[PDB]
C-alpha cells in the first residue's frame, strides 16, 4: 500500500486499526513510534474504445 | 467498603467513538431486545418482528431395548458335570 | 449486602484501534 501521515488519535496501548473486515487502515511503526495509515495504490479497469 | 463481581462467558455489542473510545455497550443475552439488537447489528431498531433465535428441546435421558428373553449356556453342565476325562 | 451493578464492567478486549465501528 501507501503509507500516509494519519490525523486519527491512538490511545497508549494499541498497536493498529481496521475499519471492516480485519481491513487494516493504520499502524504504528516499532521504532519511531508514529502512527501511520495504509491505503491501497489505485487500481481500475481497462476499456477500449 | 468495596464491591466484588464476577464474570461469565457472555457475548457484547461495543459502539465506537470516532475519537476511538467505547461510549455504549448493549449485553447480548440479557432481554429479549438484547438479542434483537445483536441479530440486527445495531443499537436502535424500529417497528416490526425479528427472527432472534431458535427453540430446541433437549432430550432427557436415554433407553435401550432388547429382545424379551435371553436364550439359555451349558457352561452349567460343562463345569458343575459329574466327571470329567483324564 | 447486595448492590446491582448497572452497566460497569466493561473494558477494551483487544489492542486494536477503532473509530465509528460497530463491533460484537
Ligand atoms: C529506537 O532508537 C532510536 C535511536 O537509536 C530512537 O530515536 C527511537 O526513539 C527508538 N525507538 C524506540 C521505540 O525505542
Ligand atoms: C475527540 O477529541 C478531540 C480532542 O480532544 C475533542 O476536541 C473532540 O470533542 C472529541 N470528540 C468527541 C466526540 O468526544
Amino acid at each position: 500500500g501507501v503509507l500516509t501521515e494519519s490525523n486519527k488519535k491512538f490511545l497508549p496501548f494499541q498497536q493498529f486499526g481496521r475499519d471492516i473486515a480485519d481491513t487494516t487502515d493504520a499502524v504504528r511503526d516499532p521504532q519511531t513510534l508514529e502512527i501511520l495509515d495504509i491505503t491501497p495504490c489505485s487500481f481500475g479497469g481497462v476499456s477500449v474504445i | 467498603a468495596y464491591y466484588v463481581g464476577y464474570l461469565q462467558p457472555r457475548t457484547f455489542l461495543l459502539k465506537y467513538n470516532e475519537n476511538g473510545t467505547i461510549t455504549d455497550a448493549v449485553d447480548c443475552a440479557l432481554d429479549p431486545l438484547s438479542e434483537t439488537k445483536c441479530t440486527l447489528k445495531s443499537f436502535t431498531v424500529e417497528k416490526g418482528i425479528y427472527q432472534t433465535s431458535n427453540f430446541r428441546v433437549q432430550p432427557t435421558e436415554s433407553i435401550v431395548r432388547f429382545p424379551n428373553i435371553t436364550n439359555l449356556c451349558p457352561f452349567g453342565e460343562v463345569f458343575n458335570a459329574t466327571r470329567f476325562a483324564s | 449486602a447486595y448492590t446491582n451493578s448497572f452497566t460497569r464492567g466493561v473494558y477494551y478486549p483487544d489492542k486494536v484501534f477503532r473509530s465509528s465501528v460497530l463491533h460484537s
